[PDB]
Parts: structure tokens; sequence; C-alpha cells
């Protein structure tokens, strides 16, 4: 149930 | 600077439980 | 951790998130040691029996979080791998013997009042603490039993005798490791458990007021179980191999 982190690091 | 906590030592200010910590270095 | 208790905001700014990228959950824990560069357990990134190996495109580093699920936006700062070091002979065949790694992050982070590097102990400051009877803390995300916290736990426990360590074990324990833990008679309990792992467990020095890491959370036979203990990696007895890396490698 972790909350959306920002894609800007999942890039 | 390593080990001082903002909110905590560098303000002189104790957390809850350490004392428990020091206590304990008999 | 089990048995602990709410930790309060900037107790523990070294505190650091392992997560993993997909599936996003919470891998291990993990301490800040310098802007650049994080400490954990070895078997947070390798343990062939579970045919765990990630690499550093696989995870992603989150700073500065008292909320375990929640992106705590303009507080936690979230970093990427540049390279994963762990240590040659760590031993994931038999008993996690030297289970220790250490990550370097592909930018520093600024530190802030949530985000701070603790101390790694000298050859004085472990001689005098690491006694058996003397209180640490141990910090963590992990399971609260053998569900899951809304936000970081804490709990001091004291240190066991070796002897005691040794006895309450089949495995084969080594030099490189203390087990910590109150006995069954001390009427305290307390543990770290699944999630914890990478964790620091932390000393706050008399002499100079500062916090020092003597221990990685490593492993240990259930949770919390009477006559068990939790076992961490010895810091200070593997501080050679964590120079030699530092100023070799950035
Ligand atoms: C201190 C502590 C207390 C409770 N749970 C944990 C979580 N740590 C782990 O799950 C690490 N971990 C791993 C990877 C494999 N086997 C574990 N326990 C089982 C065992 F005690 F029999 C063992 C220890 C070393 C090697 C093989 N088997 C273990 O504890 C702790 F780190």
């Amino acid at each position: 149930d972790f909350e959306e982190i920002p894609e800007e690091y999942l890039q | 600077d390593c080990g001082l906590r903002p909110l905590f030592e560098k303000k002189s200010l104790e957390d809850k439980t350490e004392r428990e910590l020091l206590e304990s270095y008999i | 951790i089990v048995e602990g208790s709410d930790a309060e905001i900037g107790m523990s700014p070294w505190q650091v998130m392992l997560f993993r990228k997909s599936p996003q959950e919470l891998l291990c824990g993990a301490s800040l040691i310098s802007d650049r560069w994080v400490l954990t357990a070895a078997h947070c990134l390798l343990y062939p029996p579970w045919d765990k190996n990630f690499t550093e495109n696989d995870l992603l580093v989150r700073i500065g979080k008292h909320s375990r699920t929640r992106y705590e936006r303009n507080i936690e700062k979230i970093s990427m791998l540049e390279k994963i070091y762990i240590h040659p002979r760590y031993n994931w065949r038999e008993n996690l013997d030297r289970d220790i790694a250490l990550m370097k992050l592909k930018k520093p982070v600024a530190f802030s009042d949530y985000i701070h590097p603790v101390c790694l102990p000298d050859r004085e400051t472990a001689a005098s603490l690491l006694q058996a009877g003397y209180k640490g803390r141990v910090t963590g995300w992990g399971n609260l039993k053998e569900g899951q916290p809304s936000v970081l736990q804490v709990v001091n426990l004291p240190i066991v005798e070796r002897p005691v360590c040794k006895d309450s074990t089949r495995i084969r324990i080594t030099d490189n490791m203390f087990c910590a833990g109150y006995k069954p008679d001390e009427g305290k309990r307390g543990d770290a458990c699944e999630g914890d792992s990478g964790g620091p467990f932390v000393m706050k020095s008399p002499f100079n007021n500062r916090w020092y890491q003597m221990g990685i959370v490593s492993w240990g036979e259930g949770c919390d179980r009477d006559g068990k203990y939790g076992f961490y990696t010895h810091v200070f007895r593997l501080k050679k191999w964590i120079q030699k890396v530092i100023d070799q490698f950035g």
C-alpha cells in the first residue's frame, strides 16, 4: 500500500 | 558533525527514551 | 520492530529506507554515514537461497522519512545508486558472517533537520560501549509481529553476553556479530523483525554526546521469541573494509 512516488525518480 | 541531531543535540533537547541508554552505561 | 514505539520526528535522521522500484515495496533499512554513502546488510541485496540478487538499477534509497508508505513531499529525499559493494567474504551459505554492504549514491544528499549522518565508531568508542548490559537502539519500518507500522518504530535493547548468544542457537556465531535483547526473566521485550534488516543499531556516547552505529540488523530466529536474541553485524570489526572501499572509490 505504498503511495505513488514521482516518476522523475523511477526514470 | 556526525551523530549530532538537528532537532535534538543541536538544540540541547532530549528524545523521550535516550536516558534509558545513558542510564545503562554504568 | 516488535514491542517498540513510534519514533519522534527527527529522532533517527540517519535512518534510510531501501525501496524496490517494481513492485514498489520496502526491502530493508539502511543508514546514512556521509552525504554520499549508505550502509546496510549484504543479505538485503544478495541471498541466493531465496534467489535474491538486486542490482543498482533495481532499487531506490529514501532518506528523511517518518511515514512508512506515504511520499513525504518536501521532507524526504529519494536517491539513485551509482554502485553497490558487498563484502567479498560475506558468508551467505552458512551463517551470514560479514553481513555488510556499502552503497554509493549517484549524487550527494543535502542534509536538513531530518537528514543527518551517524558516526562510525573508533577503536576506543567500540571498546567502552560494546559491553553486555549496555543498551543500544534499533529502528525500522519492519513488521510489528512475527502487521505493519504507520511510522518508524524504535526500541532500546541491551547487548547480551557472548556465551548466552552462543547457547541460544544452533548457528555458528563469529567474532563479526553480537546479539542483543532481553532475557526471558527480565520482563521487558522487543526485537527487530522482517523488513528491519540492514537497519542501524546505535548507541549514544556519554563522552561526546554523539550517536554511533555499532551494529547492523542482521538475523534472528523468529521475532521477539523468549530464549532467542537478535544478531547484528559488528561494525567496528569490519571498519577496515569500510574505510578501504570509501577512500578507494570516492
Ligand atoms: C535481528 C533480527 C531479528 C528478527 N528478524 C530479522 C530479519 N533478518 C532476516 O530475515 C535475515 N535472515 C536470512 C536472510 C536468512 N535466515 C534467517 N534466519 C534463519 C537462521 F537463523 F536459521 C539462519 C541465520 C543465518 C543463515 C541461515 N539461517 C534470517 O534472519 C533480524 F534481522
